[PDB]
RNA sequence: GAGU
DNA sequence: TCCGCGTCAGACTCGTAGGATTATAGCATACGTGAG
DNA sequence: CACGTATGCTATAATGTGAGTCTGACGCGG
């Protein structure tokens, strides 16, 4: 691919596969001129080292550094390392609906409820407002309605609340070691930039507020806004898993 | 370590009880560092079994 | 006796222990080393002289063309600092070396009378230190950090256990050094002596001594004692050592004259070994069974046959000693080998030892780095000589050689970088020495192991490295070329050594950019030392030993300065008095002890030297000008700590201070604080943003000004003098006679820089101390940099706190700010911000910066100026265009809509699009500043001409104001010396000035000063000439950018951020939080005076956090504060200034032992208004480090304000007007805003990009990121039910590429239904396996 | 325990016979007339010379035995095309081809994107030009400087530079660390965000009903010209292939069913609202 | 380089 | 059973920067596709 | 037919190479 600067950036493999053709032509070449057998066998060899190269670097001794002095990520490098495919694109990924931000005390709040900042739950429940918008007539189309959210008029603020009304959102702190390193609430849209969070649960997410953050997630489908308000929610999560002491208590 | 730090916080230790302090300190900050990993890969090993 | 700067405003010292020596420059370490390199020195091999001398010269292959260097020079750097900051192009000087090129004949013997070409070539610029210590590389301020590495010279180490669950101690020695292959010696389990050279296969270590020329017997002979045996008549007889028996257990009956010494079977203890000693025993008679086992040292051969009976180190057995008597041998030398004291090593690697002759070694070695290739006897030598004994492939280097002979015990320091064969044995010898027991192993975390190198050492490699590239270039061509056409710079690239350094200055690890949040953070930063990067450790290789405090650190390390991270113990803040021997080993300052008497004489001790003497402690207690008061000191020797009595005290501690590192030095109370949590506070100190108003610290340390100054970022005064003008731009000020040189005009110009850009985005702002007509000393503070306070470093602002609960709005540690902090802009912080927008030339072609752009609101092109710029002044908002820019899109193929779209509206504007530079979203500042950069060929947009003439105009008036105030300020002296002998007062002053060209006097010493002064005045006239149109020329000058790229347009936005819930706040004490609510000044705590608390911490992260510090700064800030309103209420009710100079100085002079005097009076009652009117925003004290102020004189002081001894008050509740129910600890704490403010953390994403080949959304908010949903927070889900929130955050919200799109479009046709599919990632996992050849189908049901 | 591949082939060819003057005659002469041995042991025995150039042509592209490889090539081209006949040594004509087989492959194959040896030719001039300059201005050649000493066109000479620019690995962690690949910074710039493909999707569907709004003669004209509801997106002129057979009553026809739609934008909230879009 |  | 080899090495966050590094001959015919 | 790309030939003799090291715990195989 083209990087902005006009320059092209490319996989490690190319490299690869350019030094495999590149001898395996060569050895056709010096099969056709019938060379003396010193010659070819060398060639068989550049060969074999190329292909080992391709499909795993660094297993047939000494690895072949391109560019930098880097050893070329091979094949099976790129599904080997945790930092392969299975640990990294499969097991646990990047997520849509999905926002952060610094935690602070929500002491007036309930058990079950958390202090959403206005401008990060417009973006989260964005599929959600143009929705409303549309069937109360407020807005024509798609592009009309993002430009109304653009523009954050007085009315988009007025469906967003009534949006978000009864609808759960995660709350993530790493590293999430128990079950309740994830808890559900209703959240609460406040003006500023920070996460209110309820003191009775930073025991489960070991949450201090000398900085700590947290992810936000939005459960889209019914099933998981069910699945958040039962299982999942600050209310139900009351007792450790772990040892039957529960670990949502004042401190 | 064999010499204890006789003091305390109020009463503020001396050059030579803070540096002994330090130790500790740092072999604390070392451990949270370099050993939750060996924790974190028992968990992992763990939840993979079970 | 204060100085100018102190008059203003005097802090108050609880310190009571005298400083013999100040702190010395903080940033001695980059300036010196740097200094070295480029210094031109004849002699004293140091960076380039050295790096020259070693490589050249170079001779051809064939011997008849050599190159040989004469001198280098750096030529003037082309762009100052300003202007490469701005154009984005390194600091450097160009640099050019005088090379000759001499030929020798190849028909005469050696010749050198054929051709000799001398030439000055260009090899590189390289990049110049600036005077703060900082390289300015492509517009960037980087800082290269010290590396901390193993010392070349030898060491003895030994895996304790390890290999062999035997449990042996193998010991090895390994010889490091400088430059070469490295050298080991190891045991095995079997007691066997190995080499292995350049850790490669082992090899018996005898081999190596076959290598050197070394005979069986002579090797014996240097390793073993020798043991001598007669056959007399028929009885055997040994020549006894009366010790050598000792602790040994008698095998035989053991008779001296005629007489029992000892019983057969029984020790031998000390009364036997000094019997037979006394009695002068030399013969003992001992069995012929004895022998059984004993080595022969030397071959022994029959004189009749010449043939060999036995060979050297051969076990003896009674049958080779019969045939040996029979020969006619009645003496037979055996080697001592008694087990345990002398061990037989080297005797059992002679027999594990294949090798026979010296040839038969030679070629064993060459087999081992060489293993196939054939052997040659040339190739073995020439091998094994260029491995440790060639002079160009081997240095132990000076510091090497040194610690190689100390190591062993030697007197001479100095000597051969090559390894001598003496060397290599005498480290043999030790080695199994140590393995007997009597010697000890070396330790490699001891600081006399551990060695500096700081930037000028790592530069020279870097440029050593250019050069050896260059000699294989130049000898290659020396060989190939006709010699006599062929000039030297023909050979020479210059492209390699620039690279190499290039390389380092810009690539390296150690040169990082500059962390300038604050002076504190830029100053600890070119202090740091690092054991990482290349030549040192990994973070992989890094263990737990080195990382952790050693004994020898003290002095040199600050043991509390560490990141608290995976670098923890790896990188190191120097302590404040440390600095390099002339080795690179860390040294600090003892005051010498003299027959109990403590000198003001001052030592440098090395790590190794402190080791040897008994140094009292700092906080001893010394007696009125001479020895200790107490009889039993506390000192430290042998790195172990205990009294001593007077007269063994060699040395004491020079500062209290010396321990502790800069950062940890700023910490008032640190003697009160936990370790952990001190290392946190020094270390947050670093990420203090500075405010609007740059507040001192009431409660400091002393260090604050020290630091301020040595930082580079306050203008001090050279010379001093009366300031003649202040602007808020420049101070001018009018030098002293005493020290203003009588050769140029005495007027010096200080240049304040004004607000620009930091690397982390900051703000940088000098503003002016003095005021106009202010008399001054060299070193006064002329002008304040951005967190400095008259003088002093301020971090932060100070505040009135109280520790109490609020209404859980200080949960955990989080913190309930007033109202009036936000009104009063107290941590109100500006960021001055760039955005660049570039205009290349794609395939299509060049991309244009015109206003003139499609589909682009009247509103928005407002704010945009004729050639498409933001005009100066502009606020602006996230979306606005700052500089338009269109591409051109070719084959623009729409789709049937916007084929009917742009027919509808017939905006066509052509084909192009838009890419125009654009607020990003959400940030909202003012436009300050705008730069252009374009090529030299293309023609000039409007807006950039008109910056031109604005700099232009500019140039003219800034060099004509030079010009005309040197001129008036050197006709000003012509005109004192012309009325020194020449009374003409009036009448020189009528005739014009520009027409004294023709004035003189008579013939003296002031003729030839009227002289001096006339050729100054013309030198400076045509100095002005050529200095004008230097800037003409770099004013019109087009820059060199990347290819590609036709013109840059940098516009600079400056932010003011509010402080705000979310924002990160920490004090000194390592004691953070993140602010929860802004009260109202109403519900805000209030005092019985009704004067509100600014800040509300809590008290439950106090004694938990075991950070005592931050309560008694809070106590001793009120008093403080106490004595400021006292002055505060004098100064308003004017009254005397007698009444006021009384009461200060009973303040100054107020605790028990305070070391600092202060006799007011001397100060005229101008200074003392003064002073006391910057003492009214409360009185500034300084705590030292370990010699802090007592609880004691707090409470004293807090008495002098009518303060509270308890420093607690009583309290009333803003909201119910109710006291609280006990007292409440209120006081002033120095807060501080670190970077992390919530404005640049807070993100959030509903959709946005998605990567390329895993297609799951990207990371980071720079890139709208989602949250990585990790496998600690799938488990978790799993653990609950959570299934369909599970597979969602698996498919329709990261790869799966279908069900995305499909479910955004369900969620606004509001059917919260999922419709799911294949996530990406599994499709590529397969495509990856079938590429490794492995067939993975999917098996349908 | 001799692995590598390169120390067993420099074993091998040191097992060689090295060949004289009188010999190199002999066997030239059978060589050319297409003996087998002959050109076998005239190959074998002049490997030496490949490495001998193959050592000192290290550390600009290919690796040494890759190049080791090529030149081998040229040695057999030598032999192909040496003439014993001429009095001058072997080992002065082969020196020629082996340099000239590496330097070709060496050109070629060593750049990810395949430049072409008449670009590459010209780009050497450039640079040893750029040399010269350097040495005696102590700073660097700009491309005005270097066009100017070659008496070419500035535009020409920064094509060339331009090709220079060697490529930046994708896979390579940035980060000091192997912290985050550039890979997973650079997204995919073809694909759309769902909110525009789904902006897309609206119009889409909005022209449909849009279609079904005005009359039957404004929306079957509009619509098969701009290639919306037809086949092929024609013009003005090409609307009298199918029934309107005009030039301007379709131009009439077409305006008059924009002009109703753009009212239809206006009233349905759009048209400056969607104007800035 | 820093964050938890 | 002694010992060389290979396999692991906790989870998420943001910030960067450098593009940098490099050398190669020059010219005539041959092979092949595209544009006017 | 020009333009873009490729295969061709050159003649003093020259004919043998050439980074970074030190992690530590466990589980098999030679
Ligand atoms: N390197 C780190 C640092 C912190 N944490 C997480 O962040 C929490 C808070 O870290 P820190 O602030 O250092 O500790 P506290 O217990 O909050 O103590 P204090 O803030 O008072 O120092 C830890 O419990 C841990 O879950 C982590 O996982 N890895
Ligand atoms: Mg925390």
């Amino acid at each position: 691919v083209p990087l902005d600067g006009g320059r092209f950036a490319t996989s490690d493999l190319n490299d690869l596969y350019r030094r495999v053709i590149n001898r395996n032509n060569r050895l056709k070449r010096l099969l056709d001129l019938a060379a003396p057998d010193i010659i070819v066998r060398n060639e068989k060899r550049m060969l074999q080292e190329a292909v080992d190269a391709l499909l795993d670097n660094g297993r047939r001794g000494r690895a072949i550094t391109g560019s930098n002095k880097r050893p070329l990520k091979s094949l099976a490098d790129m599904i080997k390392g945790k930092q392969g495919r299975f640990r990294q694109n499969l097991l646990g990924k990047r997520v849509d609906y999905s926002g952060r931000s610094v935690i602070t005390v929500g002491p007036y709040l309930r058990l079950h409820q958390c202090g959403l900042p206005k401008k990060m739950a417009l973006e989260l429940f964005k599929p959600f407002i143009y929705g409303k918008l549309e069937l109360r007539g407020l807005a024509t189309t798609i592009k009309a309605a993002k430009k109304m959210v653009e523009r954050e008029e007085a009315v988009v603020w007025d469906i967003l609340d009534e949006v978000i009304r009864e609808h759960p959102v995660l709350l993530n702190r790493a590293p999430t070691l128990h079950r309740l390193g994830i808890q559900a609430f209703e959240p609460v849209l406040i003006e500023g930039k920070a996460i209110q969070l309820h003191p009775l649960v930073c025991a489960a997410y070991n949450a201090d507020f000398d900085g700590d953050q947290m992810a936000v997630h939005v459960p889209l489908t019914l099933e998981a806004q069910l699945e958040a308000r039962a299982l999942m929610m600050s209310t139900n999560n009351i007792l450790s898993p772990a040892n039957g002491e529960p670990i949502i208590v004042p401190s | 370590i064999e010499t204890p730090i006789t003091a305390n916080f109020r009463e503020g230790l001396n050059v030579l009880q803070y540096f002994i302090s330090t130790h500790g300190a740092r072999k604390g900050l070392a451990d949270t560092a370099l050993k939750t990993a060996n924790s974190g890969y028992l968990t992992r090993r763990l939840v993979d079994v079970a | 006796v204060y100085s100018y700067t102190e008059k203003k405003r005097i802090r108050k010292d609880f310190g009571k222990r005298p400083q013999v020596l100040d702190v010395p420059y903080l940033l001695s370490i980059q300036l010196d080393s740097f200094q070295k390199f480029i210094e031109q020195d004849p002699e004293g091999q140091y960076g380039l002289e050295a790096a020259f001398r070693s490589v050249f010269p170079i001779q051809s292959y064939s011997g008849n063309s050599e190159l040989q260097y004469v001198s280098y020079r750096l030529g003037e750097p082309v762009f100052d600092v300003q202007e490469c900051q701005i154009r984005g192009v390194t600091y450097s000087a160009p640099l050019r070396v005088k090379l000759r090129l001499v030929i020798y004949e190849r028909e005469a013997p050696e010749g050198t009378v054929k051709d000799i070409k001398e030439q000055e070539v260009y090899m590189g610029e390289i990049p110049l230190m600036t005077d703060n210590g900082t390289f300015v590389i492509n517009g960037t301020e980087r800082v290269i950090v010290s590396q901390l590495h193993r010392s070349p010279g030898v060491f003895f180490d030994s895996d304790k256990g390890k290999t062999h669950s035997s449990g042996k101690v193998l010991y090895n020695a390994r010889i490091i050094p400088y430059r070469g292959s490295w050298l080991d010696f190891e045991f095995d389990p079997k007691d066997n002596l190995f080499v292995r050279i350049d850790r490669r296969r082992k090899l018996p270590a005898t081999i190596i001594l076959r290598a050197l020329n070394y005979t069986t017997e002579q090797i014996l002979d240097l390793f073993f004692e020798k043991v001598i045996f007669e056959i007399r008549d028929n009885k055997l007889q040994m020549e006894l050592v009366p010790e050598r028996l000792r602790g040994e257990t008698a095998s035989f009956d053991i008779e001296a004259n005629g007489k029992v010494y000892v019983e057969k079977g029984r020790r031998i203890t000390a009364r036997h070994i000094r019997q037979l000693e006394k009695d002068d025993v030399k013969l003992i008679e001992v069995p012929v069974e004895y022998i059984a086992g004993k080595v022969v040292a030397k071959d022994y051969i029959d004189e009749s046959t010449g043939e060999l009976i036995c060979a050297a180190n051969m076990e003896l057995s009674l049958d080779l000693l019969a045939k040996l008597s029979q020969s006619g041998h009645k003496r037979i030398e055996t080697l001592f080998t008694n087990d345990l004291d002398h061990g037989p090593y080297i005797s059992e690697t002679l027999r594990v030892d294949p090798t026979n002759d010296r040839l038969s070694a030679l070629v064993e070695i060459y087999r081992m780095m060489r293993p196939g290739e054939p052997p040659t006897r040339e190739a073995a030598e020439s091998l094994f000589e260029n491995l440790f004994f060639s002079e160009d492939r081997y240095d132990l280097s000076a510091v090497g050689r040194m610690k190689f002979n100390r190591s062993l015990l030697r007197e001479e320091i100095e000597g051969s970088g090559i390894l001598s064969k003496d060397d290599i044995i005498d480290v043999m010898k030790k080695l199994i020495d140590i393995r007997n027991g009597k010697g000890e192993v070396d330790d490699i975390d001891h600081l006399g192991n551990r060695r500096i190198r700081s930037v000028g050492e790592m530069a020279e490699n870097q440029f050593r490295v250019g050069l050896v590239r260059v000699e294989r270039a130049v000898k290659e061509r020396l060989s190939l070329g006709d010699l006599d056409t062929l000039m030297p710079q023909d050979m020479i690239n210059a492209k390699p050594i620039s690279a190499a350094v290039k390389e380092f200055f810009g690539s390296s690890q150690l040169s990082q950019f500059m962390d300038q949040n604050n002076p504190l953070s830029e100053i600890t930063h070119k202090r740091r030392i690092s054991a990482l990067g290349p030549g040192g450790l990994t973070r992989e290789r890094a263990g737990f030993e080195v990382r952790d405090v050693h004994p020898t650190h003290y002095g040199r390390v600050c043991p509390i300065e560490t990141p608290e991270g995976p670098n923890i113990g790896l990188i190191n803040s120097l302590s404040v008095y440390a600095q390099t021997n002339e080795y690179g080993f860390l040294e600090t300052p003892y005051r010498k002890v003299t027959d109990g008497v403590v000198t003001d004489e001052i030592h440098y001790l090395s790590a190794i030297e402190e080791g040897n003497y008994v140094i009292a402690q700092a906080n001893s207690n010394l007696d009125e000008e001479g020895h200790f008061v107490e009889d039993l000191v506390t000192c430290r020797s042998k790195g172990e700590s205990s009294l001593f009595s007077r007269d063994q005290v060699d040395y004491m501690d020079v500062s209290t201070q010396q321990v502790v590192s800069v950062g940890a030095s700023l910490i008032p109370f640190l003697e009160h604080d936990d370790a952990n949590r001190a290392l946190m506070g020094a270390n947050m100190q670093r990420q203090a943003v500075p405010t609007l108003r740059a507040d001192k610290p009431l409660v400091g340390t002393g260090m604050e000004r020290a630091v301020a100054v040595d930082s580079g970022v306050t203008a001090v005064a050279k010379r001093g003098g009366v300031v003649q003008y202040v602007d808020a731009s420049r101070i001018v000020i009018k030098v002293n006679e005493d020290e203003m040189y009588p050769g140029e005009a005495g007027i010096d110009i200080y240049n304040l820089t004004k607000y620009t850009r930091s690397n982390q985005n900051t703000c940088i702002n000098q503003m002016p101390c003095v005021s106009l007509g202010e008399p001054v000393e060299r070193g006064d503070v002329l002008a304040d940099g951005p967190s400095t306070d008259l003088g002093e470093l301020a971090l932060g602002q100070n505040m009135r706190v109280a520790f109490m609960p609020w209404n859980g709005y200080n949960f955990e540690d989080s913190i309930l700010v007033s109202e009036r902090v936000v009104q009063e802009d107290r941590f109100t912080t500006i960021h001055i911000q760039e955005l660049a927008c570039v205009s290349r030339d794609t395939k299509l072609g060049p991309e244009e910066i015109t206003a003139d752009i499609p589909n682009v609101g009247e509103a928005a092109l407002s704010k945009l100026d004729e050639s498409g710029i933001v005009y100066i002044g502009a606020e602006v908002t996230g979306g606005d265009i700052l500089v338009g820019k269109v591409t051109p899109k070719g084959e623009t193929q729409l789709t049937p809509e916007e084929k009917l779209l742009r027919a509808i509206f017939g905006e066509k504007a052509s084909d192009v699009k838009d890419s125009s530079l654009r607020v990003p979203n959400g940030v909202s500042g003012t436009v300050i500043d705008v730069q252009v950069f374009t090529r030299d060929g293309v023609e000039k947009d409007k807006r950039a001409l008109e910056i031109e003439e604005m700099q232009l105009k500019q140039a003219k008036k800034d060099l004509s104001e030079e010009l005309q105030i040197l001129e008036a300020g050197l006709f000003s002296r012509i005109r004192a010396v012309l009325v020194a002998g020449g009374v003409e007062a009036e009448k020189l002053d009528k005739l014009p000035r520009d027409r004294w060209l023709e004035l003189g006097l008579t013939d003296e010493e002031k003729q030839n000063q009227l002289e001096q002064l006339a050729e100054q005045y013309d030198e400076l006239k045509h100095e002005f000439e050529k200095k004008l149109e230097a800037k003409r020329r770099k004013i019109t000058q087009g820059d060199d950018l990347a290819p590609g790229v036709l013109k840059i347009v940098k516009v600079y936005l400056a932010v003011k951020r509010r402080i705000q819930p979310g924002d990160k706040m920490a004090g000194r004490h390592g004691n953070k939080g993140v602010i929860s609510k802004i009260n109202p000044i109403e519900d805000m705590p209030y005092d019985e005076n009704g004067t509100p608390v600014d800040i509300v911490l809590n008290p439950l992260g106090v004694p938990s956090r075991m950070n005592i510090g931050q309560i008694l700064e809070t106590h001793l800030g009120m008093a403080a504060k106490g004595i400021g309103d006292k002055i505060n209420a004098m100064l308003k009710q004017q009254q005397e200034v007698a009444k006021l100079r009384e009461f200060i100085q009973r303040a100054y002079d107020l605790g028990a032992d305070v070391r600092q005097k202060v006799d007011l009076s001397t100060f005229s009652d101008e200074e003392v208004m003064r002073l006391a009117e910057n003492l009214r925003k409360g009185m500034p004290i300084a705590t030292p480090v370990f010699d802090g102020a007592k609880e004691a004189e707090i409470k004293e002081l807090l008495k002098l304000g009518d303060l509270p001894t308890s420093g607690q008050i009583r309290l009333y509740d803003g909201r119910t007007g109710e006291q609280f129910e006990r007292p409440v600890t209120v006081g002033y704490m120095y807060m501080l805003k670190l970077n992390h403010l919530v404005d640049d953390k807070m993100h959030a994403r509903s959709t946005g990009s998605y990567s390329l080949v895993t297609q799951q959304p990207l990371g980071g908010k720079a890139q709208f990121g989602g949250q990585r949903f990790g496998e600690m927070e799938v488990w978790a889900l799993e653990a609950y039910g959570a299934a369909y929130t599970l597979q969602e955050m698996l498919t329709v919200k990261s790869d799966d590429v279908n069900g995305r799109t499909k479910m955004y479009k369900n969620i606004v046709d509001g059917n919260h239904q999922m419709e799911p599919g294949m996530p990406e990632s599994f499709n590529v996992l397969l495509k990856e396996i079938r590429s490794l050849g492995i067939n993975i189908e999917l098996e349908d049901e | 325990r001799v692995l590598d591949a390169t120390q067993l082939y420099l074993g091998e060819i040191g097992y060689s016979p090295l060949l004289t003057a009188e010999e190199e005659v002999y066997f030239a002469r059978r060589a050319l007339r297409g003996d087998v041995a002959s050109r076998r042991r005239m190959i074998e025995s002049n490997l030496r010379l490949v490495v001998k150039i193959a050592r000192r042509y290290g550390n600009r592209g290919l690796a040494l035995l890759d190049l080791i490889e090529e030149g081998n090539l040229g040695l057999i081209r030598a032999v192909e095309k040496f003439d014993p006949e001429r009095g001058f040594r072997f080992s002065t004509y082969a020196t020629w081809w082996i340099r000239q087989t590496i330097e070709r492959a060496i050109m070629n194959q060593t750049r990810t994107i395949r430049l072409p040896i008449h670009i590459v030719k010209e780009l050497n001039v450039y640079l040893r030009t750029a040399r010269e300059l350097s040495h005696k201005l102590d700073h660097e050649p700009s491309a005005e400087e270097i066009a100017e000493q070659l008496d070419k066109p500035v535009d020409d000479v920064s094509r060339m530079l331009r090709l220079n620019e060697r490529i930046t690995s994708v896979d390579t962690p940035l980060g000091g660390d192997s912290e985050k690949a550039l890979l997973d910074i650079l997204a995919d710039e073809k694909e759309n965000g769902p909110e525009d493909t789904t902006q897309d999707d609206d119009m889409k569907q909005s022209i449909v009903k849009w279609l079904f709004e005005l009359n039957a003669k404004q929306r079957e004209v509009l619509a098969r010209r701009f290639g919306l509801l037809g086949y092929e997106a024609a013009t003005l002129e090409d609307v009298g292939r199918e029934i309107g057979l005009t030039r301007e009553r379709v131009r009439q026809i077409q305006v008059e069913g924009l002009r109703r739609l753009r009212e239809i934008l206006q009233t349905q909230g759009l048209n400056i609202e969607a104007l800035f879009l």
